[PDB]
């Protein structure tokens, strides 16, 4: 017979009545799983568990992949915070801090400390007290670790101590340590660009991101104790409690130390994959964090029980129900995603000739249900109408209206950030990636901490086995959707609302660009021949015969490498890694044109003009090659006669 | 009969009146037998007879007046109008 | 009735036996056409000309396109070389010459006189005298004359003056004199690495390989005055005249003065393009160069007008006998083919993103017929069985046996140089193609000199319709072999032999390499795994159904990116270009790594390790990732255990 649609997310729903999620999240929070670090055993332990899984699902296939990378540990010997005196006659110390910060360095040193609100770079040049040569306070949230370390590195300072307050975090115990990568930008360090096998045999080398200066995170209690002796205000600006202050007294200087030491762990990754039938080459990837620092049922857990039922439930679909998938499924769990999300870059950076051109769509389970409330999605806008129409089906779980309650929600998606893994594969290699979750206002508190457990888990979120059943049918409607159908359902319409807000963002500057003697117009042609390749394109959907498979695999190959195309083919994948013109890190981007274009105005000296002309020229020459690329063959390109 | 890859064309088309008057349209009927007390609304699991699957007056316009009558899932279309027609 | 093989090689023979090429070569050399600078009036004429003959050829789209490149001509003050003392008061002219370097820079210099036999990297060293603080003189031939600037500019001379002895060319006249360029690369220099279009806005940048020196060329009695002075004798080594001396006399000294100004000039491509009946989409490139400095009848006349019989032979067997070729076939014609040949190169980094993985061979017409006792070709690898077949197939102008006549001839054959047009399609682009002269035992002498004229040209080769003939017999038979069936003829089990070659030369650095501490047998691996990958492709190529084309489809799709495959990903394609880890410039090529081990010998204290280890990292991965690529898919590697 035949599955079409309507009959297939009812299959969904009748498969996914039955799953229990509550007890596989009870079960990975065991006795014999729950410190987890990467390469630890227990660790294996647990790939050992998985790996048993997808052999007794009967999935087509299951194969491990392991490499050897460095991340860093805790040394035998403690790393303080000390308060020493003018007199260094009588010290004092505030705590010996159980959580650390990966990759910082093994150092000691003393000096005044000084109040930043998070570290933003706005933060740093609002401040009124000169930052250099003093040791700093922020607090965590909104920003990756990194680029607070990243930022009072570039403002000169010594050291970082980081911690939580109770109006961003409104927790009970003061006492209580966490974790976080200092690394800037993502993958083991240690190995940039090239991967971390055996084969390479470990050159030496480092990356750029590596910060030179002792981070550490201290608890909210030892917080009080370094706001006991300083003085100067918060301003009211800060949305914060009442106890904090700007700089240190003249008389006292802290004393940071941090020893840590490197080492080089085995990490494996695990994976299975469900074959398709009539093109089984094209795949899918659908992955989770296998691992988290302390006891991680809210990192990790609800990955890994979201990926094992997902599993369960294709495999049984195929094997017992009758459907019938068209392309093939990676469902894949790697560790170490909490030093930057090692266990997928290294993958990616793997093996990078073989998925080229053939994955074309990421999904990530990851951090899927930490809130009751809201609907948070992230996305490559290629995905944007697919999510859409997934969330005119969906129920909420806590209340029964629908999802799609919002009809304007396009404008208020923001991008991929680093620390999310689902970040390497749209900027760095070039795949469509799509990430979720139900999330309170306010992030979820202990997210990183030795709290996160299943027990605390439940007090939050009474009802988790409904929202977990809500999010795994989310990430069924999108493989489904996907997966049985002949036309892809990648949506390159949506590229063109992007490449219209930054030409009429460039537009308000045309005034500067004029001053300088070139023209703007070549930009505003190249953003209308990508609206006519993609016009074109939808019509040559309008003009095939569906049944056909000859003349709509030439269709869909133009579609799959329309991602492709956006990537910038003029730097260095080893000197910056992250070439997504649109999104992505360096010099080449299309907000670094316009962070560098502003700053014209202000007449610094900060401008390096013969970079802009540069950087207009290669932008301008990108937009207009994918336009070229997605319309046509080469003879059908019209000139500019 | 002009989707890739069959690329065609209308090369020659026919009239239908006299010759004095030549005409290029015809119209599309729906032919019951008498006495039967049935309308187009009230029309719901009786028995039809089409010409064709895709043709004009056969497919196309009576479907096409009434597909939208029909309760979801819409495709694929002869399903579901095998379910409004009995038979 | 459909055609086989051997009907369309009688039909493309009945095809040659009938056309005259004489004609046409004499209509090329008219008086309207013949002094073909880069971007001047005569250059429009014929390509006018050349687009209104694919017009009238019923091709299936002709299309033009034109862009605007700085070339670097004469200007009104005449360069010069002259005899100074050390004050200067003495004054002997030597002569005054016409022909000039492009790209040379400008500036007046003086100082003694040393001789060196080529300019080859390894003359320097068996030099006696040291070369510093000197001005060089060179002699023609061996090398391009960008490498004889770059090596004794890399050696910190002074200046280059270039001559033509009468042993290497053996030349009546006395007076002639000539031209090159002298850009280490190929293309545009101001635009590195993005096209030469006015969408670019003409950036300013500056490429990497453009001289510091003044280098000029002089006549054979210019250079023998300059013989009588300096004071020495050849060694017995160098096959010379009589009259060549090595150093100046001590009271003597070398003034030579250099001025030539840049120009910005209009470059134009003409195309013509045959449409394909299975797949339309993948084409075959067929190349000319369209002008030259002097008259031109060697260098331009043969190319073009092979090319335009080659476009009368399809286009006819198109339409009138029946052929039906399954891919598309691109006829182009380049201009400033003698800069550096900057056509193609800016037509290839104008449409990479358009000919990513379509085009798949380009045939180089240029330079075709030189003489009349060999045959030398010069070929990515995928191309040699194809030319083996074809070397069956196509009988010599003068002696009625076929050309195959040496049954070992991959290993004689020679790389491709920088000079020739074919190599930033294959180093740069990643697509495989082929050149091929009938070359004497002794280059031809007067190339690139005003001498090169029509009658010169058939009184040097007195049957030139004949050996253009086989030429295009050649070009025909390629051109055949590739469009005509289901299944590419590009052989890549050829590659095995290279990389056996390569393991086989660092097998005897083996012992070295034990003694830093990293083994070898990680690279021995890798060219295992790349020999089982060829071996299961061709198993795949056995059990599949020849009628069927969604499979040949797929299998074709894996073939065609062998070569892309080679391409290393980890440079930038705007500052070091040529990216092919086989064939091509830079640090990070094969021989690039055998000779930054074999330096390590010498003990000298030059080698770089880190870059060593480095190297050996990246190149491993490279050759066991492009395994990876070829044998199957994620799941059917193969991998550590
Ligand atoms: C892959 O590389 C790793 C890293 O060196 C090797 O693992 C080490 O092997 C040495 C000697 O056998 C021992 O110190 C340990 O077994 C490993 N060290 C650590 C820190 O784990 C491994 O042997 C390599 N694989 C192969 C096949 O050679
Ligand atoms: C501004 O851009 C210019 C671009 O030329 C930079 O200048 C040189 O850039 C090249 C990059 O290929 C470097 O190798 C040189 O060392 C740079 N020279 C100097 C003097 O900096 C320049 O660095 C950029 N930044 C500023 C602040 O001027
Ligand atoms: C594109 O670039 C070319 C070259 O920069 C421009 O041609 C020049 O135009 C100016 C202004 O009319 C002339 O003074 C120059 O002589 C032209 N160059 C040459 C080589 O003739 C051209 O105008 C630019 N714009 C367009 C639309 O083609
Ligand atoms: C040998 O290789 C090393 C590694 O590239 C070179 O050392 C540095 O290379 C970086 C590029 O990554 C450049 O900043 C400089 O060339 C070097 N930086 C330093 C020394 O701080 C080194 O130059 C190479 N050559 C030699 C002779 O050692
Ligand atoms: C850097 O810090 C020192 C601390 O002693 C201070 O005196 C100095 O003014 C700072 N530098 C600048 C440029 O303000
Ligand atoms: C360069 O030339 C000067 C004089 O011409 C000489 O003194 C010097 O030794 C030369 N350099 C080397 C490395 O020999
Ligand atoms: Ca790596
Ligand atoms: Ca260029």
């Amino acid at each position: 017979f035949r599955l079409y649609w309507d009959d297939l997310k009812r299959k969904l729903s009748e498969k996914l009545d039955s799953t229990d999620f509550t007890s596989t999240i009870k079960l990975l929070n065991e006795n014999s799983y729950v410190p987890r670090e990467a390469g630890s055993q227990k660790d294996e332990n647990l790939a050992l568990y998985v790996e048993n899984q997808f052999r007794e699902f009967k999935l087509s296939k299951v194969w491990r992949d392991q490499h050897f990378v460095k991340i860093q540990v805790k040394d035998s010997a403690q790393n303080s915070v000390i308060i020493v005196d003018k007199n260094g006659r009588l010290v004092y110390l505030v705590e010996n801090p159980g959580g650390y910060v990966a990759y910082s360095k093994a150092a000691t040193v003393t000096g005044k400390l000084v109040h930043a609100n998070f570290g933003t770079k706005k933060d740093f040049e609002d401040l009124y007290t000169p930052v250099n040569g003093s040791i700093v306070i922020v607090r965590a949230g909104k920003i990756t670790f990194a680029e607070k370390v990243a930022n009072a590195e570039s403002l000169n300072a010594i050291g970082v101590l980081i911690y939580m307050d109770q109006t961003k975090f409104p927790i009970v115990n003061a006492e209580l340590s966490f974790f976080g990568h200092a690394h800037l930008g993502t993958g083991d360090p240690y190995t940039p660009g090239f991967p971390s096998f055996n084969h390479t045999q470990f050159p030496p080398s480092r990356s750029s991101g590596l910060p030179n200066i002792p981070v550490q995170t201290i608890s909210r209690a030892a917080a009080e104790k370094l706001f006991g002796n300083m003085e100067g205000d918060c301003p009211s600006d800060w949305k914060t409690d009442s106890t904090c202050r700007m700089v240190t007294s003249e008389s006292k200087n802290v004393k940071l130390t941090v020893s840590n030491v490197l080492k080089e762990i085995k990490i494996l990754n695990i994976f299975g994959v469900i074959k398709g039938f009539v093109e089984p080459d094209h795949y899918v990837v659908v992955g989770a964090q296998r691992d988290a620092w302390g006891p991680g049922a809210a990192k990790s857990g609800v990955g890994t029980a979201l990926l094992l039922k997902l599993a369960q439930m294709f495999s049984d679909m195929v094997l017992k129900d009758g459907f019938q998938p068209s392309r093939s499924i990676i469902f894949a769990s790697w560790s170490a995603g909490d030093f930057g999300s090692v266990g997928a870059t290294e993958w990616l950076e793997g093996y990078l000739s073989s998925l080229h051109l053939k994955a074309f769509t990421y999904i990530n389970l990851d951090k899927a249900v930490l809130g009751t409330s809201n609907f948070k999605v992230s996305a490559s806008p290629l995905l944007y109408t697919l999510i859409e129409k997934t969330m005119q089906n969906v129920k909420h779980p806590v209340t029964g209206q629908f999802l799609y309650q919002d009809s304007n929600w396009a404008s208020k998606v923001e991008k991929l950030t680093l620390d999310n893994a689902a970040f390497p594969f749209l900027a760095y290699s070039g795949i469509p990636a799509v990430s979720f979750c139900f999330c309170e206002d306010t992030d979820y508190p202990y997210l990183g901490t030795t709290m996160d457990t299943y027990k605390e888990l439940i007090e939050r979120i009474p009802e988790l086995n409904k929202v977990a059943r809500a999010a795994a049918e989310v990430a069924g409607q999108f493989v489904i959707k996907l997966t049985h159908d002949v036309e892809l359902n990648l949506d390159y319409e949506r590229y063109n609302s992007q490449l219209l807000s930054f030409v009429r963002d460039l537009n308000q500057y045309r005034a500067d660009i004029k001053e300088m003697g070139l023209s703007l117009q070549w930009l505003y042609s190249a953003r209308g021949d990508f609206f006519r390749a993609t016009s074109r394109l939808t019509t040559d959907f309008g003009n095939a015969e569906k049944t056909d498979r000859f003349v709509m695999k030439k269709l869909n190959d133009r579609v799959m490498r329309v991602e492709y195309h956006f990537l910038s083919p003029y730097v260095s994948p080893k000197e910056s890694p992250f070439r997504h013109v649109f999104w992505g890190s360096g010099s080449h981007t299309l907000p670094a044109l316009l962070e560098n274009l502003k700053l014209r105005k202000q007449n610094n000296g900060a401008f390096n003009e013969t970079l802009f002309r540069n950087q207009l020229a290669l932008a301008t020459w990108t937009i207009q090659g994918a336009a070229n690329a997605l319309s046509g063959d080469v003879w059908d390109i019209d000139n500019e006669f | 009969a002009y989707l890739a890859p069959n690329n065609l064309k209308p090369v020659v088309a026919e009239f239908y009146g006299s010759k004095e008057d030549p005409q290029t349209f015809y119209y599309a009927v729906a032919v019951v037998k008498k006495d039967s007390g049935f309308q187009m609304n009230q029309l719901r699991g009786k028995k039809s007879c089409h010409t064709g699957l895709g043709r004009s007056a056969g497919w196309n316009i009576p479907i096409g007046l009434l597909y939208c009558d029909l309760p979801e899932p819409r495709k694929p279309l002869e399903k579901a109008v095998a379910n409004f027609f009995s038979g």
